[PDB]
Formats: structure tokens, C-alpha cells, sequence
């Protein structure tokens, strides 16, 4: 396959970047999109350029640092993948393929194709968690999860992070990240302790990292990995109406450290 | 000399009794101490976030964007405990005497039926963490049966344990670093190891982003840095994934526990060339319904489906009769890589072996078929592009686990006083052969109900601080990276980075691979300084060190496998036996199993760095068994 | 639906005198048919209504309580029993006593279980 | 001769050694066995489920119009346990002591 | 409770008239003889609850018949059919062996005699004589 590929070059967070044109002349359709861009980036070492950056660890649509924009779609035009499990039989000889990075405010873009998503890490540090501490854990088998419930919040928990939500959100909202980690807490009895506080923090620090709002448009779940439900987002706005009943106010926000 | 510092008396009371006898850091006193965790893993994050919640100040490092993208996210497996919650004759006895026999008893015995013992508690930690373990209707918890074992022990959270288990560990370091206790460092890759005062006093990374190298001082350093599988270029594990930490520990003092011994995974999809260096792994469970075969005409330009049942060497079935196509994952992973390696082209560089399920789905029902592996044949069409069901699956072999490391006693600690290695970075318990859901057991065991124990039990002993950055000795390490990382960008060779991981890669798995005998032990052994030079001469590696580089990671990363292969050759060349993993061909039975010299090698290899990469002094650490007799 | 030997500790889920009291009046269900017998449709609510309060009163019941219903409801439906008519014969020939708050329980639990859209499984059928 | 096959070491551990000692079939493989249970009392009803729910082909049998007819429905008394949930000195121990003075020593202690 | 099943089965109220008791066998310690492992002199022959000799000795306390049933049923048995079933081979034995026809036919005809005798007496008055 003849590919071109108008990827994104940026220096670092301050340089502005560019599309530059880039075309393989022998692409095969087995290969990955991540392995055609380590065969582009091998070809641009050998003739002396920079090699174009991308966010990668285990190329098996789990780890969730790979994140790319691809001819418009997150992750590519293939739904339910990841940008390591998209395959170059996906496009045609001749294809033009547009490669882009996360934009958002939120994720500030470090290299070429790579962001910067420790705002979902301070998400979760704002209370997408169960305060329980080492060895004061009963028995496993104490309280009993239906398995309809531990089904649910299993679809909400299989998260692998990746940002893409944020970035196919027309307003660069995290609320299906946040949402699913909330829906993942609430349907189990172990975060029903600090579910309307959780949602309230983990909502605020959303809004404190800078991720817009949800118009209810659900491009997140279009083109989320793991096919999160909006469901999940649902669950996250009757936690926290029941919340803002309850009087839960958001403690002090996660700040950078 | 090596100290196991292993406990007396009875096997159950060894970890009561070690407990019990070791000194405490009262909870006033442990903000005073500075504990660096390297490594954000299960053992890493498990570790930091129990460390946090006792209250030292704790430095967590990974080289990811996140500490949740590091690895063992991507273990589908579950996780093992003796709670024998299914009545089937599981206990902590059972699940100890498992796994000493599956490592073919070339561990302690002390640290797997601690191991073993604290399973239950790993299990009830991560109920409690909101793990989404399987349910059953009744709302009580799920088993299934692993490889290995003849009860079903095994937890899972449907076909992504591991990353639900690495979420809980990341949940409670999040816990832990809003709270204040834990520092947290990602995308910060330690490059050096500083041992002050015959301590490891701290480490040297490098921020990979901005390219700033930077010197941490801590009273204590954990390297949960994971397994060195990737010295082999084509393995199942992370891009990422590598030796650095625990080479640059070795280098500094740390002992290696048997660096040869590599586990593999039988079921692996191939490469699709040269371009490619990550295997993903489908389950191995796929060999239960599935015949391996490659057609007797090497240029054979059918479709698979087309070829007559006559004219398919269904190798497995012909060779090895007994067993036939249930033959352990060594045996037949050894055939497949003979059979691609004689040149059969069946894959697209030929690196491949089919296994169809054509007979098994005309025998079972497709529906039945379905509900068994529908996820695995979705994720193998997805990669492949070709259907399960029509046409026939490949598969090839590649590196999985590494069951050595750097050597640990009973507290998990290295030969370096102050230097704790948890995880798949050091040898511990799992022998010559890792166990299935045994590696996870193993990372939140020592993360959650050891090391807290064994770090409190070595920091209590020792005066908090005393030593910072701006000693002689962080200096030091601080001008051998930066003189390391200039050299490495100033080389300007014509070979790229992945070229000579390529090459070494390649001759490992040839060499150190599956099958081992001693002249190609020995090739090998005199290949690998060549590779290297040829790598410190004619490597090519852009960009600038102050810069997002990962050419420069990579090169990092290769440079110190090209070191750590000859230690792995030269291991695998001393022990004169065969055991779990570690195979040599001149010693086996009759059948292909392994053949082991219990009366010579029943010990632990601890190798130590004299300066010299090929002449590094053995130590030997002698293995008794009162419990589990070999046989 | 519990399995053998993974039940957790048995006071470890407290269940109220009066709730345990009238999972047993419900559970004391011989099993006899005579409130089918003495329904004029030839109904097995008494007897479907004895065993989902039985259930539906404990906290061991609860996660597969609303499930269960529909279950049992439609699965007497597939034997060939009738509908309740509430005429009420069945707890007057009832020799345990079961009272209609059982056929009321059981009405209650179907009610919220249409209402998260609970479907019934595929039949019993004999063997 | 009559082998009662009991284990030996302390009686406190003798069930658990035997249960470690004693082979095992794997869950895969309990699908290729049939065991026929004669019976849908407490014992053969307790022992059929049992064994469904580790995955044997299991063919229970009863004479009555359904298992739950066996005169096992018929007990009235409770059943003991030595749970020692009243403080009042019961234990495994004080329960096995009671059940062989009370059987006139003429029963296994280790059963 | 006792008051009002008495009244009910007798006719006699019991907080006026004294009521009437009388001895009758209850239980049976004995049975067929197991090992450890709950199975008979027979390899394969399992013997669970009242139908073996087991726990009781020479006297069954109570609460104790209801526990041994439920103790070989749910935590004994599944361990030691186990242990037999993993020492031998699954199958191997269809219903047309001969040893099946041998026992159905010995069936059959104790059937058929039973039938055929034809005599005076019922099986109750038998029953009744020999109890
Ligand atoms: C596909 C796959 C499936 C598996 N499935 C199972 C299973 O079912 N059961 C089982 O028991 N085991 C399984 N394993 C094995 C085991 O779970 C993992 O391989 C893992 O190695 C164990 O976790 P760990 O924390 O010890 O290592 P890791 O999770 O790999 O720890 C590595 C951590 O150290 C950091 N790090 C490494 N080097 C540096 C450095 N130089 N500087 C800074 N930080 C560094 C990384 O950022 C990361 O945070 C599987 C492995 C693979 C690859
Ligand atoms: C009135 C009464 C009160 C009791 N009270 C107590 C008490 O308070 N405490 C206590 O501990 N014990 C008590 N017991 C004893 C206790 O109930 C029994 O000893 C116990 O149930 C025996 O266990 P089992 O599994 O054999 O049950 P059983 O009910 O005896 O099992 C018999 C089963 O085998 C089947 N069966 C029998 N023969 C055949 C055949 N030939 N073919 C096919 N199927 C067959 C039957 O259909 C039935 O399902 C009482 C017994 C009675 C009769
Ligand atoms: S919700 Fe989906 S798209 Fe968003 S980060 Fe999680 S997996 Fe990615
Ligand atoms: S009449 Fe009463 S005891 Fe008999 S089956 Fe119906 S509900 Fe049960
Ligand atoms: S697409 Fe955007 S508007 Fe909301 S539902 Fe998803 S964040
Ligand atoms: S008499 Fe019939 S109508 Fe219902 S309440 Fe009883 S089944
Ligand atoms: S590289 Fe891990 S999700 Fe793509």
C-alpha cells in the first residue's frame, strides 16, 4: 500500500507545531498503525530528521497511553480499538491519513503526537477511589455483589484511561472518564461510603482541570475503546443530584504538584 | 556470602515468627524516613500506596505517562488464593506445595508458603479496593481453574484481571498521593542507582520530557521495576518494559538470582515483519481445541482450509504421540520454533505454526466454540484479519516471564543493604517455572503484606536521613549517566537502536531461547561483546538529551540489555541441568521433559558484577526442602 | 444461588427478629398443591408467593430477588397454572397458614422488577 | 479386613492432612464421571448438589413425589454447631468429647 | 405447640386429661460400614447419612443426624468421591453388561414371585408380626 500521512510536528508545549507530509511507499495492510509510524520513524532516523513521538506501552488496547487522532476519529476510524489494535487494512492504497495528538486545554501537548493526561490522574486522586486502607480488609466473601451489579460495574471499570473521550468531546469534557470511574464505585457496596461526596469531587476536579462541560452529544462513547455506556453519565448526574440534595460540597481540589 | 535470613521452626509460623521478631518504626517516626519506590506496577503501586498509608514519605517513579499504564494492565489472567471457596481440597499447604513443584523446586520454600499464605489476604484487599471480581448469581465470588493446578483458585474480573487489580493498586496511590504521602513521578525513568556508605541511598533518573537528570536521596529504595523479557526483541511484554533499574543495582552491588530462567507463552500471534516486536499474547488455553500442524510442502501456496488432511504435517500428533496435542507449553513450543526455524513460511516471514480449530468446531458446536474463545477470535481477527473459523489460527512462541532478578532474602531485600526488589524484578518464589496467576499473587503480596513488614523491620534498625544529593556519591552517578547518555547521542552511527535489539534479540532466542546446549551457549557468549561493540560504535541515536527522546530511551534501555544477555548465556551455560524454564538439550528425558541434577544444582545462582561482563563471580545458595521433597 | 463452602461467617449479615419471622411463616410451605387445588383458576400463587417472600425477606435473597420472581412467575405460567383471581381459597385450605401478604410481596416484587425491565429466563422444561 | 483409612498426627489436623493428601479430579475433568446418588435427604440431597456444583454428571434417585419429601423434612430439632456463639464454653473440641461419651464410645474419633 | 398436635391427633386436651406417651424406634446408629473417606467395603459404594454407621457409635446425640447428613452431603464427600474418582478412569461401563442383565433379571423375578404368591395374608400384617 502507498500511504500519505500529514501528521502533526510539534517541538514541545510552547513551539507551534504543523502538519508535515510524510509517504510510504510499501505498506502492508498486517501492519499496525503504530508499527507503520516506528517504520516511518526508522525511515526519517536513517535520513536524518526527527522521528515523529507517540504515546505507546503495550500495544494491546489495555494500558491506554496510546492516543491519536486519526483522519478525524479517535483511535481511528475503527470503533471499539485503540490506536495500537487499528491495522492498515482498515485503509486504502492511496489514503491520505490525518495524525493528530489530544486537543485539549486539560491535556497540553508535550511532542508531536504526544499529551499530557495527569489530569485524569488528579481525577482519580480527587476521590475515584475507596479509602481503605491495608490489612483492614474483611473477608472477600462478607458482602455480597449481585452479578448483574459486578457485570456493570465491571463494563464501567474496563477504563483504560486514554483520554479519547476528552478528545472526540466537542467541548473537551472528561465526563465519561469521570463518569465510568463514579459508575464503577457506586454499583459496588464498598463506595457506598463516599459515592455523593466522590462524584461531587471527582466532578469538581474536572471542572478545576479545565475539561468542558457535557452537552449530552456522546461522541465519547463513539469512540471509547472499552464502549463505555452513556449510562455510565447518567449514573454520574443521579449521584450527583442526590448529592447537591444532600448538601455535598467539593473539598479543596487536587493541585499540581 | 548470601544470608536467606529465612525464619525456624515450622513452615506455617515462619511469617508469624519473622513478624513478630522484626524491629518497628513507630508511627510517629515514620515521616521521618524516605522510601523510593521505582516502579508503579502491581508490586510498585501496591508497595507505594501501603507505604503511604503507614505513613513514611514515599518517591513512586515510572517511565509512563501514568502509574496505571504501567505493566500488568495487560494480564488477562486471574489471580490465585487458597481460600478454597469452591470445596475442592484447595488450602495454603496445597497452594504452596503447587507452586514449589511447578518451579521444579528450585526456589525457598519459606517465601512461596508465605506467598501462599498471604494470598487470602490479597484477595480480601482487593474485594474491599473495588476490584469487580467475577460473580455468581448468590452474589458471592467466582473461581476458575488455571493452568497448573487441579482446583479452581483462581479470581478473575472477567478477561482483564490484571488491569482491574492494577486499578485498585492505582486507586489507593491516589488515595495516597492526594493525601500528601506519596510523591508521585511519571514519565521519570531512574538510570542510576547511589550507594552511599554501602546503602543504596537513592537514585539518579532522567525526566523524559524535558531530558533534566535528577538525584532523589531516600533512606530506603524498592525497585519494582518488572521482569527484563525484552532482551529478547520479540516477547509478550511492553514496549517499555526493561533492565535498566536492576542492571544499573547490579553494576552497583545487587546480586542476580538466576538470570536465565525465562518462562514463555505457547500461544502467541506472530509478527508480521520485521517492523514488529511485540507478540500479543492470546491464551493458552487455545491448545485444548485446537490442532498444530504445518503443511509437509514448505512451498505450499494454498489457503490452509484448501490443504487435504493427508498433506498436513500435524507434528504434535506424529512426533510426541504421547500426550498428542496436550503436550506442555515447553515441549511444543520447542517443536513449533524447530519446525519454523527448518522453513516452512506459513506465517509472513515464516515465523508461525497453525493451529485450527476446523475439527473442533465441526466436533463441538460453534456456539459452544463461541462461548469458550469469542473474545480471543474477535482480538485474533482484529490483529490478523482473518477469521478463526474458516481459516486456521497462528500462532508462535515468545518470551513471557522472566522468573529471575535480581536475588532477595526472606525480606525481600538485594546483597545491597537498603536496596528491596519486589515484584518480577527479583528471583523470590517462583523458581524455575512461574506458576499461572502466580506473578500477580506474588507483586500484591509483596507490595501489600511483606515489604511494609521487612522496609520497617530494615528502617527501624537505622538512623532517618543523614544523606543528600549533594554528596560525592550522587555526583558521581549523576556524571556517569549524563557522560553515558552524551556518548549514546553522539555516536552518529548507520544502525538504528531497534537493528541491534533486533540482532540481539534474535541470537538470544536462537542461543538462550527454549533450547540451550553448550556450544550454542558459548556462540553466543562470544557474539554478544560483539553486538555490544558494534552497538557503542555504530549506533544511531537523534535528537538532543534535553528533549523528549525516545531513541534515546530505547538506546538506554538495548545498551544495558547488551550487558545483561551475556549474564543470562553465561547462567544458562553453568547450570549444567534442566529445570522448569531453563531447558539445555543434552540434559532431558527420554520424552523431551526437563531433567534436573538435584544433587549439583539445587541451589540458587546469585551472580555478582566484578567489573568483568564475562567473568562474574558465582554464589551459590543452597536449597533445602523439608516440606515439598523433589522427585 | 450459593455454592458449598465459599457461604461467609453466619452472623456476619444481621437479620431482623420480625423479618426472619416472616421469612419463616412464608418458608413453612409443605409443598402439598392444596392451594392449587382449592383455587379456582388451578393457581400456584399461594405456593410461588410463599417461596419469593421466603427469599425476598432475607438479605442472602436480595441480589437475585427481582430476577427470581419473574423467573418463578413465568415458569408457573409455562406449567398450565391460572391467574389470580385474589378469590383467596388458597390460604383458607393452606395447612401452614401463608397468608395473602405473600401473594402481595410477590405482586410488589414483579411490579418493581417490570419496572428495571426484568425478563424472564427461558422455561424449565421437563426432563 | 476393614481398613478405616484414618490419618494419623494430631486430631485437630487430621481432616485438613487428609484433605491436602487425598487426590483431586480437575474441573474439567468431572464432566467424564457419573455418580449415582441413591437418596434426596439431607445427606443425598445436600451431597447431589454438592457434587452438580463441582461439575460431576450426577443421577440422584428418590422414591418419594420429590426430593424434598425425604423424612429428613420431618426433624424438629434444630441442629448443633460449635459455633460457642453463647460465651458458654463450647468448642470443635467440647462438641466431638460430647458426641463420643454420648455414643458410648463405640464410634472413630477422627470421624 | 406439642399441646395443640396432641389435641389435634388424640381428640384430648392435655391441660385437663393426661396425656398419652409410648416408646417407639426412632433412629438406626447402625448401618452399613464405611472408612474415613464414607465408603463401604465396596470400592465406588459410598454410604452418607442414616444409612451408614459413621459418627453416632452406640448413640446418636441430638441435633447430631441432621449435622452428619449435611457434613457428608456438603464438606466429606466431595472430598473423598474425589479422591476415588481420580484414581480410576471415567466410564468404561455401559448398562449392557452383563452384570446389569444379572441383577435386573434377579429383580424381575423377586417381582414377579412377589406377585404371584397370591396368599391370605397382606404385607402389613406381615410387617405388623415381624415389628
Ligand atoms: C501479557 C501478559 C499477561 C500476564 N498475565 C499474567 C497473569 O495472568 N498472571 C500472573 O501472575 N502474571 C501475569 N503476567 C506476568 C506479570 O503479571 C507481569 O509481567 C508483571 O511483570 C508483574 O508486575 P510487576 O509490578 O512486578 O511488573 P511491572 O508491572 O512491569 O512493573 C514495572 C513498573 O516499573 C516501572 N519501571 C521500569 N523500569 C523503570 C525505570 N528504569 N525507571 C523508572 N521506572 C521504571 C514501570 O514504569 C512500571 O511502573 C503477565 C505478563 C504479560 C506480559
Ligand atoms: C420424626 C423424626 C424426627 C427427627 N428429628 C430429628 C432431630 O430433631 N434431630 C436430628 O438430628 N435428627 C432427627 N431425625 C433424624 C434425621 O432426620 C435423619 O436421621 C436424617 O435425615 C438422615 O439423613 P438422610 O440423608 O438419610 O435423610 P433421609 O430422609 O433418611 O434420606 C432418605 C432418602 O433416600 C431415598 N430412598 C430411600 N430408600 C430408597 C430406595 N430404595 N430407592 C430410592 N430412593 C430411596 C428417599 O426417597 C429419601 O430421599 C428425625 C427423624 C424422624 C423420622
Ligand atoms: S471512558 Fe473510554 S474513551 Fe474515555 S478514557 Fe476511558 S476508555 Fe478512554
Ligand atoms: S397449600 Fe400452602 S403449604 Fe400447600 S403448597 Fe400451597 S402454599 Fe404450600
Ligand atoms: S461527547 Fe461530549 S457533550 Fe458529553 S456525553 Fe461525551 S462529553
Ligand atoms: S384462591 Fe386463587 S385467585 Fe389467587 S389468592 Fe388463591 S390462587
Ligand atoms: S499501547 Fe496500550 S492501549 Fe494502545
Amino acid at each position: 500500500m502507498k500511504i500519505t500521512l500529514k501528521i502533526w510536528r510539534q517541538k514541545n508545549r510552547n513551539t507551534p507545531g504543523e502538519f508535515k507530509t510524510y509517504v510510504m511507499d510499501n505498506v502492508n495492510p498486517d501492519m499496525s498503525f503504530l508499527e507503520m509510524l516506528d517504520v516511518l520513524n526508522e525511515d526519517l532516523m536513517s535520513r536524518g530528521e526527527e522521528p515523529v513521538a507517540f504515546d505507546h506501552d503495550c500495544r494491546e488496547g489495555i494500558c491506554g497511553m496510546c492516543s491519536l487522532m486519526i483522519n478525524g476519529v479517535a483511535h481511528g476510524p475503527k470503533n471499539a480499538i485503540t490506536t495500537c489494535q487499528l491495522h492498515m487494512r482498515s485503509f486504502k492504497d492511496g489514503d491520505t491519513i490525518t495524525v493528530e495528538p489530544w486537543r485539549a486545554s486539560a491535556f497540553p501537548i508535550l511532542k508531536d503526537l504526544v499529551v499530557d493526561r495527569s489530569a485524569f490522574d488528579r481525577i482519580i486522586q480527587a476521590g475515584g477511589y475507596i479509602s481503605v486502607s491495608t490489612g483492614s480488609a474483611p473477608d472477600a466473601n462478607t458482602i455480597p455483589v449481585s452479578k448483574v451489579a459486578a457485570d456493570r460495574a465491571m463494563d464501567a471499570a474496563a477504563c483504560i484511561g486514554c483520554g479519547a473521550c476528552v478528545a472526540a468531546c466537542p467541548n473537551g469534557s472528561a465526563m465519561l472518564f469521570t463518569a465510568a470511574k463514579v459508575t464503577h464505585l457506586a454499583l459496588l457496596p464498598q463506595g457506598q461510603p463516599e459515592r455523593y461526596q466522590r462524584v461531587v469531587n471527582m466532578v469538581a476536579q474536572a471542572d478545576f482541570e479545565g475539561f468542558g462541560n457535557c452537552t449530552n452529544i456522546g461522541e465519547c462513547a463513539a469512540v471509547c475503546p472499552k464502549e463505555i455506556s452513556l449510562e455510565t453519565i447518567a449514573q454520574l448526574n443521579r449521584d450527583l443530584v442526590m448529592a447537591a440534595l444532600r448538601g455535598i460540597e467539593p473539598n479543596t481540589p487536587i493541585v499540581p504538584a | 556470602v548470601l544470608d536467606s535470613k529465612v525464619p525456624t521452626g515450622p513452615i506455617e509460623q515462619r511469617w508469624d515468627k519473622h513478624r513478630f521478631e522484626m524491629k518497628l518504626v513507630n508511627p510517629a517516626n515514620r515521616r521521618k524516613y524516605t522510601i523510593i519506590v521505582v516502579g508503579s506496577g502491581l508490586a510498585g503501586a501496591s508497595a507505594a500506596a501501603t507505604l503511604g498509608e503507614a505513613g513514611y514519605n514515599v518517591l513512586c517513579f515510572c517511565y509512563q505517562d501514568s502509574p496505571r499504564r504501567a505493566h500488568s494492565i495487560a494480564a488477562q489472567g486471574g489471580i490465585n488464593a487458597a481460600k478454597n471457596y469452591r470445596n475442592d481440597g484447595d488450602s495454603i499447604y496445597r497452594l504452596f506445595y503447587d507452586t514449589v513443584k511447578g518451579g521444579d523446586f528450585r526456589a525457598r520454600e519459606s517465601n512461596v508458603y508465605r506467598l501462599a499464605q498471604v494470598s487470602v489476604n490479597i484477595i480480601d484487599q482487593c474485594v474491599a479496593q473495588g476490584v469487580p471480581f467475577a460473580r455468581e448469581y448468590g452474589g458471592l465470588l467466582d473461581n476458575r481453574s488455571f493452568g497448573g493446578a487441579q482446583v479452581a483458585r483462581t479470581f478473575y474480573a472477567r478477561g482483564q484481571t490484571g488491569q482491574q487489580l492494577l486499578l485498585g493498586a492505582y486507586q489507593a496511590l491516589s488515595r495516597q498521593i492526594a493525601a500528601g504521602t506519596v510523591k508521585m513521578f511519571p514519565r521519570t525513568e531512574m538510570l542510576d542507582l547511589v550507594v552511599v556508605d554501602g546503602r543504596a541511598r537513592g537514585i539518579i533518573t532522567r525526566d523524559m520530557v524535558t531530558g533534566k537528570i535528577t538525584r532523589y536521596a531516600a533512606d530506603a529504595v524498592v525497585l519494582a521495576t518488572g521482569g527484563y523479557g525484552n532482551v529478547f526483541y520479540l516477547s509478550t511484554n511492553a514496549k517499555g518494559c526493561n533492565a535498566t533499574a536492576i542492571w544499573r543495582a547490579h553494576r552497583r552491588g545487587a546480586f542476580f538470582g538466576n538470570p536465565c530462567f525465562t518462562q514463555i507463552h505457547p500461544t502467541c500471534i506472530p509478527v508480521s515483519g520485521e517492523y514488529q516486536s511485540k507478540l500479543t499474547l492470546m491464551s493458552e488455553s487455545l491448545r485444548n481445541d485446537g490442532r498444530i500442524w504445518v503443511p509437509k510442502k514448505k512451498g505450499d501456496t494454498r489457503r490452509p482450509q484448501d490443504i487435504p488432511e493427508s498433506e498436513r504435517d500435524y507434528y504434535l500428533e506424529e512426533r510426541y504421540p504421547s500426550f498428542g496435542n496436550l503436550v506442555p507449553r515447553d515441549i511444543a513450543s520447542r517443536a513449533a520454533k524447530q519446525v519454523c526455524d527448518e522453513g516452512r513460511g506459513v506465517g509472513p516471514g515464516g515465523l508461525g505454526v497453525y493451529l485450527d480449530f476446523a475439527d473442533a468446531i465441526k466436533r463441538l458446536g460453534r456456539q459452544k466454540i463461541a462461548e469458550r474463545y469469542g473474545n480471543l477470535f474477535d482480538m485474533y481477527k482484529q490483529i490478523t484479519g482473518e477469521d478463526p473459523y474458516e481459516t486456521p489460527m497462528r500462532i508462535y512462541p515468545a518470551v513471557h516471564y522472566t522468573m529471575g532478578g535480581l536475588w532477595v532474602d526472606y525480606n525481600l531485600q538485594s546483597t545491597i543493604p537498603g536496596l528491596f526488589v519486589i515484584g518480577e524484578a527479583n528471583f523470590s518464589d517462583h523458581g524455575a517455572n512461574r506458576l499461572g496467576a502466580s506473578a500477580l499473587m506474588q507483586g500484591l503480596a509483596d507490595g501489600y503484606f511483606i515489604l511494609p513488614y521487612t522496609i520497617a523491620n530494615f528502617l527501624a534498625q537505622v538512623k532517618p536521613g543523614g544523606v543528600s544529593i549533594d554528596r560525592p556519591e550522587f555526583a558521581e552517578a549523576e556524571a556517569e549517566i549524563n557522560q553515558r547518555i552524551q556518548r549514546l547521542l553522539s555516536i552518529r552511527g548507520k544502525r538504528t537502536v531497534d537493528s541491534f535489539h533486533r540482532e540481539l534479540g534474535k541470537l538470544m532466542w536462537d542461543k538462550c531461547g527454549m533450547a540451550r546446549n553448550a556450544a550454542g551457549l558459548r556462540e553466543a557468549l562470544q557474539r554478544i561483546p560483539e553486538i555490544r561493540a558494534e552497538f557503542w560504535e555504530n549506533v544511531n541515536v537523534p535528537g538532543e538529551a534535553n528533549d523528549l527522546n525516545q531513541a534515546l530511551e530505547k538506546a538506554g534501555r538495548v545498551a544495558d540489555f547488551l550487558e545483561l544477555a551475556e549474564l543470562m548465556c553465561l547462567d544458562a551455560l553453568h547450570r549444567e541441568e534442566s529445570c522448569g524454564g531453563h531447558f539445555r538439550e543434552e540434559y532431558q528425558t527420554p520424552d523431551g521433559e526437563a531433567l534436573r541434577n538435584d544433587e549439583q544444582f539445587s541451589y540458587v545462582a546469585a551472580w555478582e558484577f566484578t567489573g568483568d561482563l564475562a567473568k562474574p563471580r558465582l554464589h551459590k545458595e543452597p536449597l533445602v526442602f523439608e516440606y515439598v521433597k523433589p522427585t
